[PDB]
């Protein structure tokens, strides 16, 4: 079928660094059948080289591509903060159409602890009978967090899900949102409810936690 | 300017169908080919078939073989992608793109929501600033938007004015089948006297429009 | 453009030398010996027969014509208007080709994928590409150069 197999998964560059985005074919590809794109967070794919080397218009010097047979390579010089997106590789000399799986280039920058912040449910959500417990961790680096609920000390697991940002655009962080949902029921049947981030910028995990009446 | 653009966003139960449509101009229609990429939210690119625009040949990755027809209309200059039987992993952002690769040439995508979740507004909690939420001289507070489908649901804070300190999260599709989100700004903890701070959730879907105070309580 | 029949498509266009003669400004006979021997692979290209190991070199060809012709360099030495002609020429041959192969028609299966025979196309473009860097893109250059790549995308075709 020609599966096309991205390489690294996520390459973590500061501007002005290399990058070297691989795509690998399972079986040889004519070279003249080989594109690369560029994506953006809620944009269409974007042509950046075409034939395995050739720059669409528009496409800067600093991008070059080369490759034969099963390997492929896109190259940025010197990355520009306007480069960081998610690259994908096509081949288009058979019968489906086939692109890589991806490789989200980001921004490396400084490691960066997480801001760790606790919201109890509310009134009116309890009154409907559930309550969601949010945990925030505000602006950090690495992506890589751990957020583990305990309720009374028990490792809650599959009762809340989380939302990452995109990195952002001005100190390039991220932020995360875990929420913990339980019914009215189970909620009140247990009193110390606490969100335990652990981060790589931290020395030891962070915990923030609350006592039910009390709040 | 070649251009391709699309149309609206769709969102449908199962077995149900689509047929999105792409419009092309700045170019003649039927001297190049069609094909449509698809891409599920958060996941790669997938090529789905190929029409000439001239002969009306088609080209399908067997996944969508039987299921997808592709057509187009000379008159119209817009070529249509029907998929039929719809399950919920279609639930993804369909492009139409355009031959050669070289061309660069695609469209702005068109949205089509699969599932069996029925039209719904979000409960709009206030996440309360408390002592568990300042850290020197600053403190958070937001709402939580929940249960709610289609997307999108926008939010803003104190009717537009004061949002330069604002983040909201990204939808996460809940496995019961609604969405949620959560809207956080951070904000002068001592403005937490003065300061009213009401967030505005607005999904128009569910022609719904909710505004909410958030009030402190320092735990 | 549907492929319904080959020996078109893998065949390159007389539109294409059309738009190129077109394109002229400069005499031909002006630039005296400000020219180059590319060593053009003619090898590559116009065995009667074996068509099928052609498509992608006459592919890359094309694609390789069009990145020469698209750089700002090229919209600075050709009109708009008849470089826009090229490109959508040249685009429908592209276009030509990739239907033959989408459709299981000269879909190469061969141990080298035809890869010698691109290197050699794509050296012959990164000659003239030096070329023109080392010529300082001036008028005779790319005169030169117009001239040269209509004579090498000739051997492509029915001529
Ligand atoms: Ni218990
Ligand atoms: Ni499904
Ligand atoms: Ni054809």
């Amino acid at each position: 079928e020609i599966v096309l197999t991205q390489s690294p998964g996520t390459l973590s560059l500061s501007p002005g660094e290399r990058a070297t985005l691989s795509c690998r074919a399972s079986q040889s590809v004519s070279s003249t059948y080989l594109a690369w794109y560029q994506q953006k967070p809620g944009q269409a794919p974007r042509l950046l080289i075409y034939g395995a080397s050739s720059r669409a218009t528009g496409i800067p010097d600093r991008f070059s591509g080369s490759g034969s047979g099963t390997d492929f390579t896109l190259t940025i010089s010197r990355l520009e903060p306007e480069d960081f997106a998610v690259y994908y590789c096509q081949q288009y000399g058979s019968s489906p159409r086939t692109f890589g799986q991806g490789t989200k280039v980001e921004i490396k920058r400084t490691v960066a602890a997480p801001s760790v912040f606790i919201f109890p449910p509310s009134d009116e959500q309890l009154k409907s009978g559930t309550a969601s417990v949010v945990c925030l961790l505000n602006n950090f680096y690495p992506r890589e967090a751990k957020v583990q609920w305990k309720v009374d000390n028990a490792l809650q697991s599959g009762n809340s899900q989380e939302s990452v940002t995109e990195q952002d655009s001005k100190d390039s962080t991220y932020s995360l949102s875990s929420t913990l949902t339980l019914s009215k029921a189970d909620y009140e049947k247990h009193k110390v409810y606490a969100c335990e981030v652990t981060h790589q910028g931290l020395s030891s995990p962070v915990t923030k936690s609350f006592n039910r009446g009390e709040c | 300017q070649v251009q391709l653009v699309q149309s609206g966003a769709e969102v449908k139960k199962p077995g149900a169908s689509v047929k999105v449509s792409c419009k092309a101009s700045g170019y003649t229609f039927t001297s190049y080919s069609i094909s449509w990429v698809r891409q599920a939210p958060g996941q790669g690119l997938e090529w789905m078939g190929w029409i000439s625009v001239y002969n009306g040949n088609t080209n399908y990755a067997q996944k969508f073989q039987g299921r997808v027809t592709m057509t187009t209309d000379t008159s119209t200059s817009t070529a249509y992608l029907e998929l039929r039987s719809l399950r919920s992993d279609d639930t993804a952002v369909y492009y139409c793109a355009r031959d050669p690769i070289a061309a660069g040439y695609w469209g702005q995508g068109t949205l089509v929501t699969v599932s069996s979740a029925s039209t719904k507004g979000p409960s709009v909690f206030p996440l309360a600033p408390s002592s568990k939420s300042t850290s020197g001289g600053t403190a958070a507070l937001g709402c939580l938007v929940k249960d709610y489908f289609p997307e999108p649901v926008t939010v803003s804070w104190n009717s537009g004015a004061l949002t330069s300190g604002v983040h909201t999260f990204p939808a996460v599709l809940q496995s019961s089948g609604l969405y949620s989100l959560s809207s956080v700004v951070t904000v002068p903890s001592s403005s937490l006297g003065t300061q009213t701070y009401i967030c505005n959730v607005n999904h128009k879907p569910s022609n719904t429009k909710v505004d909410k105070k958030v009030e402190p309580k320092s735990c | 453009t549907s492929c319904d029949l080959p020996q078109t498509h893998s065949l390159g266009s007389r539109r294409t030398l059309m738009l190129l003669a077109q394109m002229r400004k400069i005499s031909l006979f002006s630039c005296l010996k400000d020219r180059h021997d590319f060593g053009f692979p003619q090898e590559e290209f116009g065995n009667q027969f074996q068509k099928a190991e052609t498509i992608p070199v006459l592919h890359e060809m094309i694609q390789q014509i069009f990145n020469l012709f698209s750089t700002k360099d090229s919209s600075a030495a050709w009109d708009e208007t008849l470089l826009d002609k090229f490109y959508t020429e040249l685009y429908q041959q592209l276009n030509d080709l990739e239907a033959c192969v989408i459709q299981g028609v000269g879909v190469t299966e061969t141990p080298l994928m035809k890869e010698d025979s691109i290197l050699a196309v794509r050296k012959y473009f990164q000659r003239i590409t030096l070329y023109l860097k080392e010529k300082k893109y001036s008028p005779c250059a790319w005169e030169v150069v117009r001239a040269e790549i209509m004579r090498s995308f000739s051997l492509s075709t029915n001529l």
